[PDB]
């Protein structure tokens, strides 16, 4: 059924699973028109499809041309996400196909269920976790590939860099969610924390800086302080 | 006019005949029902006074044979049987008719209610939903499950309604997932009408039969089928205009006949609010919308 804090270790077992987040599929800017009405302009988006055990991220870039001449774009975006996830599953060898797909928003359940009717043994599930995957576009190398795309494209990343050499997937996912939550809450301060020290830099083939074990502890503490600092700013605590 | 005689009435029972009902006392001199209108299917149904468990009954058409009811003390119910000796049957009916031991089917001449509820219902189609080929009449009860209910358990005692499942490969063409899920016209017109039912009269007959089994027996699977068949039409953008007009008439008479005190268990709020106020056909069921708003505004 739904995925919550009681079955959280299930994310790191040996049953292949993918999270699907559709927040960033249909993105727009809102602006006034010459006549004083309001218009939207779409910008490139992306589907965030992540294996939480391995860190493999299938980033399908959604080019603005897919919306051309279409109506009800917010609805279409869910069905387009489901179509693309279905296509991804069919493209994977059988032994790589997920046994479960967990959608971050309940509105993705029916579109994905309908697109996956041919896969009755893949469970489509919601989650009670509030996961900050919308902040994926705060990761500079991900945002750059999305905004530069001139056509639909799929790009593969490992969102954990090389962390699994040193830590478990439970800890790596916890680190990711903390980083993404901080980037979502105060992007400028999070990037400052992540980039202030110039002696520690991101490898060409990585998304995050090359922190030692001790430095990750320091960074994680600074991210938790940021989140708490912003909570206090928000609620006047 | 035709007659369903009773050998006797050994146990106290509420007897239904179509939309009518009456009580018979234990061992009362009751010998059946006369003046049954020829030209329609009928249902004769039972609820025992000492055990309201299992409503049960029989669908029949007096044009197909001479049927009578006799209580079986071993299986503990009133059973319909067919009398093959026509002369014996005529003689027994005449005797009971002369002794005034039959109730008269109490049809008001102005009243088209039963025709309006059974316009599309045919015995031959009933006998394919309810499979007991050795009898010309069909037994239904409160507890019988549907083929679809059994897939989600004795198959011989099941209601074989046409399975409707909005999230099934039958309902959704590969490549048309969004289209077919948000607009059920393919599933209604190609799969169901052209493919399975052949015409709208057969679809409406099954819809009407499901409603009647829900109302007269409290059969839960029948109520599910009734609502599914309504939702399938209302959720289709493309429906022949004659079908929408006829559906409005069908549903109006069903809502009109429904016992007010059973509305909470016979009407699905989600389906009705969706069909009347959100669906493609939300403006195509004027008569049904008006009776629903005036009789059951709480459901909405
Ligand atoms: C052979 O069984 C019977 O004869 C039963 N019976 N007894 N009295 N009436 C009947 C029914 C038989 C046909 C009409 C009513």
């Amino acid at each position: 059924g739904a995925m919550n804090s009681s079955n959280y270790a299930e994310l790191f077992n040996n049953d292949i699973k993918l999270f699907v987040d559709d927040t960033n599929v249909y993105r727009v800017t809102v602006h006034k028109t010459f006549e004083g009405n309001v218009a939207t302009k779409a910008i490139n988006g992306c589907i965030f499809t992540l294996n939480p055990k391995t860190g493999h991220l299938f980033l399908k870039i959604i080019h603005t041309s897919v919306w051309a001449g279409q109506k009800r774009l917010s609805q279409l975006a869910k069905w387009k996400t489901a179509e693309e996830v279905s296509a991804l599953v069919r493209s994977l060898p059988k032994e790589e196909q997920p046994k479960q797909i967990i959608v971050t928003r309940k509105a993705m359940l029916d579109p994905l269920e309908v697109h996956m009717l041919d896969f009755p043994n893949i469970a489509i599930r919601p989650t009670e976790l509030r996961l900050p995957f919308s902040a994926a576009m705060s990761i500079d190398k991900l945002s750059d590939v999305v905004m530069k795309a001139t056509e639909p494209q799929m790009v593969l990343f490992n969102i954990y860099d090389d962390w699994l050499d040193r830590i478990s997937s439970y800890t790596a996912f916890s680190r990711l969610t903390l980083l993404l939550r901080a980037l979502k809450t105060n992007e400028e301060s999070a990037k400052m924390i992540l980039l202030s020290d110039p002696t520690i830099t991101i490898k060409s083939y990585h998304l995050w800086p090359s922190f030692t074990d001790e430095q990750w502890i320091t960074i994680e503490s600074q991210m938790r302080d940021l989140i708490l600092t912003e909570y206090g700013r928000k609620y006047n605590v | 006019m035709n007659t369903v005689p009773f050998t006797s009435a050994p146990i106290e029972v509420t007897i239904g005949i179509d939309q009518y009902s009456f009580n018979v006392k234990e061992n009362q001199p009751f010998h059946g029902i006369k003046d049954i209108p020829i030209g329609h299917v009928h249902v004769i149904h039972f609820q025992h006074a000492d055990n309201s468990s299992m409503r049960y009954g029989y669908w029949f058409d007096c044009r197909m044979g001479n049927f009578y009811i006799q209580y079986d003390p071993k299986d503990g119910l009133y059973k319909m049987m067919e009398e093959r000796d026509g002369a014996k049957f005529e003689n027994i009916v005449h005797n009971f008719k002369e002794r005034q031991m039959m109730v008269s089917y109490p049809k008001i001449d102005e009243d088209d209610t039963w025709y309006n509820l059974t316009e599309f219902v045919q015995m031959d189609k009933i006998r394919k939903i309810v499979r007991k080929d050795e009898n010309q009449f069909s037994y239904v009860d409160s507890s019988m499950t549907t083929v679809q209910e059994n897939e989600l358990s004795d198959p011989a005692h099941s209601l074989n309604y046409t399975v409707i499942n909005f999230k099934s490969r039958e309902a959704i063409r590969p490549g048309h997932e969004m289209e077919d899920f948000l607009d059920k016209s393919y599933y209604l017109n190609t799969v169901m009408l052209q493919g399975i039912f052949k015409n709208s009269s057969n679809y409406f007959g099954e819809l009407q039969f499901a409603f009647l089994n829900a109302m007269f027996f409290g059969n839960y699977g029948s109520s599910l089928q009734w609502h599914a068949m309504i939702e399938l039409i209302c959720s289709s953008a493309t429906v022949p205009k004659h079908m929408l007009d006829k559906l409005d008439e069908i549903l109006y008479y069903q809502i009109k006949t429904l016992p007010e005190q059973y509305s909470d268990i016979l009407l699905n709020e989600r389906v009705w609010n969706i069909c009347l106020y959100s669906s493609f056909q939300k403006n195509s069921l004027h008569n049904t919308e008006k009776i629903m708003e005036n009789k059951y505004p709480e459901l909405l």
